Order: C-alpha cells, then structure tokens, then sequence
C-alpha cells in the first residue's frame, strides 16, 4: 500500500547517497593504488585452496600474527603468455579499491621476480560451487538469499563503471555467516560504455559476447539469470559437452524451466536470460530497481541483506582457524622463484 | 531427465574460464 511505497521510495535515497560516498571512497584508491604491502617470507604457505585456468590460490598463516589468508599467485609468464597482462592490472587496482559486505577484502599484494601475490581474508565456508553440486540444488528461498547480495554487489560495482565478468558458483564463497564472498576479479574491468573481450564462463556467457558483438554490464545481468536458474534447477539452463555446443543454446534464445520452478522465479529468469539486451532487467530505464521490486523477491529486506541481518539459510562447518574442510583437494607444487626477474615493465604497476 | 542427462555430462565439475 502506500507505506511500502513511502518505504521503497524512501530507501531509495538512501542507497543513492551511500552509492554516492562509495564512489568517493573508491575513486580515491582507484587513483592511487596500494603497491609492495608485504612479502613472501612473512607467510606460512599451508595448502591449495584452488586453482584457476589463471593461478593458484593458497590457505596462508601470517608468521607475525598467526593469522591466516587466501593468497592467489599469478606466474607473470603465464599472464603474458595467456594475454591477461591488462586484466591482471585491472584485477588488483580494482580489489584493492573496493569495499562492500559481499566482495572479499584484499589485504595485501606484491610481486618477486617470477610471481604476483594478492593476499586475500580467507573465507573458509568453501565455494558455493561444491555445497550446490553436493547438495543437488538450493530451495527457491535458499536461492534468493544468495541472489538478493549479488544484486546490492552490483548495484555497487556498477555505479562505479565496473563490469564483473564472471560470476559463477566457482567465484563465490561462503563465508561463517552463511554469507556470500565474491572474489576473482579477473576479469573486471572500470568501463563506461561497451567493451568487446571475449571473457567469462562458457556456462554464463551472455550472447553478445558469444557474437563477438560489444557489450556493457547488462552481461553481468544475464549472468545472474543464469547463476539463479543453476542454484534452484541444479543444473546450468544451457549445458552441453562442448563450449561451442553450450553457445549455440546460448544466442538460440529458448530455455526450458524446471516443473519445480515457481511462477515468479520463471517470470524473472525469462527477463534476466533476455537476449535482446534492450528488454533485459537491470539494463532498463529503472534498471536495478527492476530486479529488487520484481515479485520473485517481494520477501527480501534488501537493506536486511546488506546489514546481514538476516538469518543465512545454511552455514558451513568451521573446525577453527586453517580449517580447509570445505576446499576440495589439490595436488601441491613448489612456489618457484627466478633468481632473475621476468617481465619487469609489464608490471611495473602492480 | 534433465538432472541425469547433466550429471552424466562432461562439464559437472568445476568450470575454468576462457580468455
Ligand atoms: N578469499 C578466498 N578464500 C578462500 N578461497 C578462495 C579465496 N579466493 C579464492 N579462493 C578459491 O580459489 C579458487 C581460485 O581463485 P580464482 O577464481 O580467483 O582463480 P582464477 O584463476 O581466477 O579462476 P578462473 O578460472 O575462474 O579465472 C576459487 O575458485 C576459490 O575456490
Ligand atoms: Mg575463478
Ligand atoms: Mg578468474
């Protein structure tokens, strides 16, 4: 009635001037960046926490605290070789200006002559990605629990021009809350306008990036379409064998819902996985707002979720400090270092 | 069903990037 619209209009403006100081704080770091905050020697490494198609990341005990940490390594080598110099640039300056309740905290960052290292809060309840293939798939509410913090994520990313670009369960950790932590920054990118690099995850790739087309961060929306119907489904609603055979399905503009699926959930979902961008939630004249008065969220206290007030609908177990329980296993390899620095001017910044 | 036809696929566990 019209108290919930005095509510939403009022909230409203809130978020605006929270966005708005965000970006201040933001802009600041964004301008000039932390740099050599720490050092190899300083840490225990304990173990692989996971490893990417880009670096490996390892549970760490800092020597003069105790404490531990999720460092990622990065061979500057294979960086280059791979062509992710400028998005590795990117992937630290823009962690390391950040700040929200779902994004993980980068602590430290610095680099030796073979590697880079960005030092990040452990988040020891594992990635969402192994609860959910465990457990098969997550009840509608379950679901929207975890929807509802990537939505005030990007809210937040966005209103500072940033693009996510690969938002999977694979990216997000559960935290001792119950609560979501995003990481891997790889491939974020502070654009205003269309970008064109062919990134993300076959799985969640938006169909503009399929057809080698520009694109903003409404890609970032049909990714939530799919990282929602992957939650509650169980399965991803485009999967094949082969990368390619997953893009046709993609750009073919049909899905099929589950029969479990609620009416709400499916009317979202045919807005989030819109092709034409045009008409897609979030990259419309109200965007955001579009998402957070949808039906399917009408029980979500968004301001709720973002004090993490709210009762998370699962919390992982935690056996105390260096507890990797929730990580799968991975086979360990030694930290080499050069005696000779490697690609010195590439990243000089870093 | 589809549940089984994805659980017997190829792409069930963890998903890397592409660049
Ligand atoms: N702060 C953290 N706490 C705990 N585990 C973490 C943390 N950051 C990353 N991880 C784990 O390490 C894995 C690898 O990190 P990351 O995703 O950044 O590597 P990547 O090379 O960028 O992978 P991708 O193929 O998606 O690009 C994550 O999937 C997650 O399991
Ligand atoms: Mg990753
Ligand atoms: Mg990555």
């Amino acid at each position: 009635g019209n108290a919930a619209a005095a509510k939403k209009g009022s909230e409203q403006e809130s978020v605006k001037e929270f966005l708005a100081k965000a970006k201040e704080d933001f802009l600041k770091k964004w301008e000039t960046p932390s740099q050599n905050t720490a050092q190899l020697d300083q840490f225990d490494r304990i173990k692989t926490l996971g490893t990417g198609s880009f670096g490996r990341v390892m549970l760490v005990k800092h020597k003069e605290s105790g404490n531990h940490y999720a460092m990622k390594i990065l061979d500057k080598q294979k960086v280059v070789k791979l062509k992710q110099i400028e998005h590795t640039l990117n992937e630290k300056r823009i962690l390391q200006a950040v700040n929200f309740p779902f994004l993980v905290k980068l602590e430290f960052s610095f680099k030796d002559n073979s590697n880079l290292y960005m030092v990040m809060e452990y988040v020891a309840g594992g990635e969402m990605f192994s609860h959910l293939r465990r457990i098969g798939r997550f009840s509608e509410p379950h679901a929207r629990f975890y929807a509802a913090q990537i939505v005030l994520t990007f809210e937040y990313l966005h209103s500072l021009d940033l693009i996510y670009r690969d938002l999977k369960p694979e990216n997000l950790l559960i935290d001792q809350q119950g609560y979501i932590q995003v990481t891997d920054f790889g491939f974020a990118k502070r654009v205003k306008g269309r970008t064109w690099t062919l990134c993300g995850t076959p799985e969640y790739l938006a169909p503009a990036i399929i057809l080698s087309k520009g694109y903003n961060k409404a890609v970032d929306w049909w990714a939530l379409g799919v990282l929602i119907y992957e939650m509650a489904a169980g399965y991803p609603p485009f999967f094949a064998d082969q990368p390619i055979q997953i893009y046709e399905k993609i750009v073919s503009g049909k899905v099929r819902f589950p029969s479990h699926f609620s009416s709400d959930l499916k009317d979202l979902l045919r807005n989030l996985l819109q092709v034409d961008l045009t008409k897609r939630f979030g990259n419309l004249k109200n965007g955001v707002n579009d998402i957070k008065n949808h039906k399917w969220f009408a029980t979500t206290d968004w301001i709720a979720i973002y004090q993490r007030k709210v009762e998370a609908p699962f919390i992982p177990k935690f056996k105390g400090p260096g507890d990797t329980s929730n990580f799968d296993d991975y086979e360990e390899e030694e930290i080499r270092v050069s005696i000779n620095e490697k690609c010195g001017k590439e990243f000089t910044e870093f | 069903t589809t549940y089984a036809d994805f659980i017997a696929s190829g792409r069930t566990g963890r998903r890397n990037a592409i660049h």
